[PDB]
C-alpha cells in the first residue's frame, strides 16, 4: 500500500483495470 | 488523515501516468 | 494532445468529489 | 463528457465507487 | 484548519467567495 | 508532521475545483 | 483552442507559488 | 489574459495581494 | 504558447515519476 | 517531442538522466 | 513518503521558474 | 534543501540550465 512505503512502477501496475 | 489525503492525489496521478489506456480502479 | 492532459485533471477532480469511496476511471 | 465541459461535481459522482 | 485536519470537500465551500 | 506549503497547493487545488468561477476568499492551512 | 477551466487550474498553482502567503485577489484567465 | 496569452511569473506578481 | 506551457507542467511530472532516482534534464 | 504527439514511457525515457 | 511527494512540487516549481532555459532535477 | 522549507524562487534559479 502506496502511502505508508512508496511503490513503484510495478506496484503501481496492480491498480490498472 | 491530512497526509494520506496529499498522497493519494500524487497517487491517483501516478496511476493515470501507470496505467495509460486500461484505466484504474482507486480505494484509498 | 488535449485529451491526455484533461485526464489527469479529471482523475484528481474524481479523487476529491469520490473521497473514500475512491471512483473506477477509463478513457473511452 | 468532461474534458470538452466542466462536469458538476453532481455528475462526477457517477465515476464514484 | 485543513492542513492539520483533513477537511471535506463541503467544509471547503466555506471559504469560497 | 504537515508540511503547510506544500499541503497549501493542494488546498488550493481543491478550492479552485469548489468554487469555481466565483473564487476563495481564504487559504485555510 | 485553450481549454480555460484547465487553464485556470495551472494558474492557480503559479499564483500560489509567486504570491506565497500573502495570496491572490484574482486568477488572470 | 494568460489563458490566451502566456504569461510570464513576474507578470504573474501584479495579481498578488 | 499557452498550450504548450499547460503541457510542459504535465510532462515534467511524467518525467520525474518515470526517471525515479536517475532524474532528468528538461529543455522545452 | 512530446507536446506535439503523446509520448510513451519509453519515449519519456529519453529525458532522464 | 514525504520525499517521493516533495519531489513533484519542486519540479512543477523549476518547470515555472526555469522558463524556457528548462533545467536540470536529480534527488540526492 | 527545498523539501524541508520554502526555497525562494531566487534560490530556486539555482536548479535552472
Ligand atoms: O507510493 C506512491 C504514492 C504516490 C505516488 C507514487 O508514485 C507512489
Ligand atoms: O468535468 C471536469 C473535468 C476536469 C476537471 C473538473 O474539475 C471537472
Ligand atoms: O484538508 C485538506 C487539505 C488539502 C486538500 C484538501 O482537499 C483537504
Ligand atoms: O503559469 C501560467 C499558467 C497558466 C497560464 C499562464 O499564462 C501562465
Ligand atoms: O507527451 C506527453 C506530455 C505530457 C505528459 C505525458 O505523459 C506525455
Ligand atoms: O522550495 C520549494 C519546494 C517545493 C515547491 C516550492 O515552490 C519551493
Ligand atoms: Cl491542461
Ligand atoms: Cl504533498
Ligand atoms: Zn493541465
Ligand atoms: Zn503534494
Amino acid at each position: 500500500q502506496c502511502c505508508t512505503s512508496i511503490c513503484s512502477l510495478y506496484q503501481l501496475e496492480n491498480y490498472c483495470n | 488523515f491530512v497526509n494520506q489525503h496529499l498522497c493519494g492525489s500524487h497517487l491517483v496521478e501516478a496511476l493515470y501516468l501507470v496505467c495509460g489506456e486500461r484505466g484504474f480502479f482507486y480505494t484509498p
